[PDB]
């Protein structure tokens, strides 16, 4: 979802802190 | 025999050889001992706090007990009471007598007054003129007067056998005290900073720590631990790379409850930052701690239960609504 | 060991004490390089009282020419490297200094810094500059 | 320590402090880059040979559980066989904790996936919530 | 090999590995530690190369396992030489420690040995210690 964005979610990777959450 | 009989003869053994050195370290220890002891205004500091930090924890752990009729549970008017006899000034006790033992109040103006009056001392702590003269703690001036005046055989920087060295050839020894103390305060406490410079040119901080804790003999045993293991590191490949290190300072034990901290002068805590922050932004510091022991007071007065094993969704909406506000 | 000697005490109670140390660098500028083994052997043994007071006079100078003065004398005191080995701490604090200053300077510096790089063990030399091991590196 | 049993005992809602205002300080990039890798490869580093951290780590879990049962005034007995036998539980519990994290997955999963669970662990609102007032999760 | 060796430290360190397995895998076999804790005392006088820090380590582990006639404080007699004191440094909390639970002479003599040649290395622990003892013993 929304492509080349640092933003997105996978099981392999951080949640990131500027995305409500997973 | 008994363990102090053998440390007597050990230490008679070592006062037998190096006469002058002993005389020297002696004398060092006893001034810095007695000339750096906290005065009243950061003890009465120190124990308020204490006293509000153990009542929010209480309300935390039983709730309910927030509320405007709960008359001072757990016998803590015994504490309350013994601070004001025999651990405050005679300035200041008849108006925490009459703010605090005369009412007998119930939580809520308890946590009130506590929390009025960490403010106001807090708020005289941060006011004082930093640094001060190094001659003011003396009568004659043992501490910057001595000392390649004073000393018989050349004392050295304390903490330099904690290292992981293979000889001390090449130790620094003190040459001089800087003639400025400052004066630092910390969330619970606050201390005094003492600075030495070495026979080849370097400064040293150190922060003398009069109140030291209950459990100090188990952190130093922990930083010795991490010390050791920080060698494996410095000759590991893929940490070395990276320059990977444990930060752990020198702490060295003058008297059971005395005690020297390698300082850095540049240090904030996240306290501290939270503060700022509130204080710039024109917010209150404790709004969502009070925040939180309302709702969980007035949530719990209620049903508890109802929500599938622990996790309250009143909690989470709490914690989400605090993250919102 | 009259003229080093009597310069050196004088100083202390002259009108102008910086006339005692221009004479004391014109008399290190004529006796430098070799040829001198006697004039080395007389003063050797007060080598480390000239060392150990041209270091805290450059500590104590308000005036970027008075330290220029003392750190030319300390660079370029008349010894044989051998005898120099030790006492080489003294020579660092100068060391530094001299890498920030004019091309006369620096130049000495680099040709003192690379004499003692060649002539010397790493095992032996690295805690002689760790004090100032930063800031050589970073002149 | 736990007051009832001589054993090593967290007991909270998350593995370590991870909150969301150090994960915003240090951003995402840095968290996926840095953070994530040093922890594993500490552990790697410490844990090559698995006969050394039990060896460093025995003198400290003897001093530990002699001072808990000192506390405890219910010693009685000095018996070295309990005493041996609960410092070497308590190594292997630190042991097996260090080795979980230095562990590579089978399939072909991320050399680090342990690390990422536990962040994810750390990071969920959901047991985020249940920690302390005054340790603050937010924040 | 280790008849064969002149003085070689890596055999003894082998040895005594090898019989501090043996003693750990069976916990009554006394005279193993007894030799294993020799071997230890002999790879650490020869090594005096940072790597007899482990040895101490494990020295100190085993003469807490002693019965009550002392036989693994034993191994000492056994073995005659030099200690090297300066690689115990970094144990005198240990020692401070250990010298009032049963095994008090050995770790005395250490500790007499230290405080007649690096006395700065341990005159503030000695202090604080001494003074806790008055507080607590003779209070």
């Amino acid at each position: 979802t929304v492509p080349f964005s640092i933003h997105n979610h996978n099981p392999y990777i951080t949640p990131s802190p500027y995305v409500p959450y997973p | 025999k008994p363990p102090w009989e053998l440390t007597e003869e050990i230490m008679s053994v070592l006062k037998t050889a190096f006469p002058l050195l002993a005389l020297s370290m002696e004398t060092m220890v006893d001034q810095i001992q007695k000339h750096f002891k906290c005065p009243p205004d950061e003890d009465a500091y120190r124990l308020i706090v204490a006293l509000l930090n153990d009542g929010l924890s209480y309300v935390s752990r039983m709730p309910a007990s927030y509320a405007k009729d709960v008359k001072l549970p757990a016998a803590t008017e015994n504490n309350i009471t013994r601070f004001a006899e025999t651990i405050l000034p005679n300035h200041i006790r008849p108006t925490f007598e009459a703010d605090f033992v005369k009412v007998k109040p119930t939580m809520y103006e308890y946590i009130h007054n506590l929390r009025k009056w960490r403010d106001k001392f807090e708020e005289k702590l941060d006011r004082r003129a930093s640094p001060a003269p190094l001659e003011s703690f003396a009568h004659y001036s043992p501490h910057l007067s001595e000392f390649r005046y004073q000393k018989f055989d050349d004392v050295e920087i304390p903490g330099q056998y904690l290292q992981h060295k293979d000889k001390n050839q090449d130790f620094i020894r003190i040459d001089r005290f800087l003639p400025n103390v400052d004066l630092v305060r910390t969330i619970g406490a606050s201390h005094r900073r003492l600075r030495i410079r070495g026979h080849d040119g370097s400064v040293h901080a150190f922060a003398v720590q009069h109140p030291a804790a209950r459990h100090c003999r188990r952190e130093e045993r922990v930083l010795q631990l991490f010390r050791q293991l920080n060698q494996t590191l410095a000759n590991k490949k893929e940490s070395r790379r990276r320059d990977l290190q444990f930060t752990l300072p020198l702490m060295v034990p003058l008297a059971p409850h005395i005690r020297i901290v390698q300082e850095d002068t540049s240090y904030i805590t996240l306290q501290s930052v939270y503060e700022d922050h509130c204080r710039r932004h024109g917010m209150n510091k404790d709004e969502p701690i009070l925040f939180t022991m309302e709702k969980l007071r007035g949530l719990m007065d209620a049903k508890a239960l109802q929500k599938p094993e622990q996790a309250v969704t009143a909690k989470l909406e709490v914690y989400r609504a605090i993250q919102e506000k | 060991v009259d003229i080093v000697t009597k310069s050196i005490e004088l100083s202390t109670k002259a009108e102008e004490p910086m006339n005692y140390f221009l004479l004391l660098r014109s008399l290190f500028r004529s006796i430098g390089g070799g040829k001198f083994e006697h004039l080395y052997k007389q003063i050797l043994p007060l080598l480390e009282m000239l060392l150990d007071v041209l270091n805290n006079l450059l500590m104590a100078a308000r005036k970027p020419a008075e330290r220029d003065l003392y750190v030319e004398l300390c660079l370029t005191v008349p010894a044989r490297l051998s005898n120099l080995l030790p006492h080489l701490s003294f020579l660092m604090r100068p060391l530094v200094v001299a890498l920030r200053a004019g091309t006369e300077l620096v130049g000495q510096g680099l040709r003192t810094l690379e004499l003692c790089v060649d002539n010397l063990t790493a095992d032996y030399l690295d805690p002689i500059m760790a004090p100032v091991i930063d800031e050589l590196m970073t002149a | 320590m736990a007051p009832s049993r001589p054993l090593f005992q967290n007991t909270e809602p998350v593995p370590f402090r991870l909150t969301p205002n150090l994960q915003t300080l240090m951003g995402p990039l840095a968290t996926e880059g840095i953070f994530a890798a040093s922890v594993m490869a500490i552990a790697r580093c410490l844990t090559e040979p698995e006969q050394h951290l039990e060896h460093a780590l025995t003198l400290f879990v003897r001093d530990e559980m002699m001072f808990w049962f000192t506390n405890s005034h219910r010693t009685m007995s000095l018996t070295e066989n309990q005493l041996r036998e609960t410092v070497q539980a308590n190594c292997d519990m630190i042991v097996k904790k260090a080795l979980a994290l230095a562990q590579t997955p089978q399939g072909n999963l991320p050399a680090h996936q342990t690390v990422t669970d536990l962040i994810a662990k750390a990071t969920n609102p959901m047991n985020l919530a249940l920690c302390d007032a005054l340790w603050m999760p937010y924040l | 090999a280790l008849y064969f060796d002149i003085t070689a430290a890596k055999a003894w360190a082998e040895w005594g590995y090898f019989n501090d397995r043996k003693f750990k895998e069976n916990p009554s076999d006394l005279p193993s530690a007894k030799q294993a804790l020799t071997s230890y005392l002999q790879a650490a006088s020869s090594y005096k190369n940072h790597k007899s820090r482990k040895l101490i380590a494990r020295i100190l582990w085993l003469l807490s396992l002693d019965d009550a006639n002392g036989t693994i404080a034993a191994g000492f007699d056994d073995f005659k030489g030099e200690i090297y004191v300066w690689w115990w440094i970094i144990f005198i909390p240990q020692l401070l420690v250990g010298l009032g639970y049963k095994e008090a002479p050995r770790v005395q003599a250490i500790l007499l040995k230290i405080a007649k040649t690096y006395p700065q290395a341990l005159y503030f622990l000695l202090r604080t210690n001494r003074e806790d003892m008055l507080t607590i013993k003779k209070n």
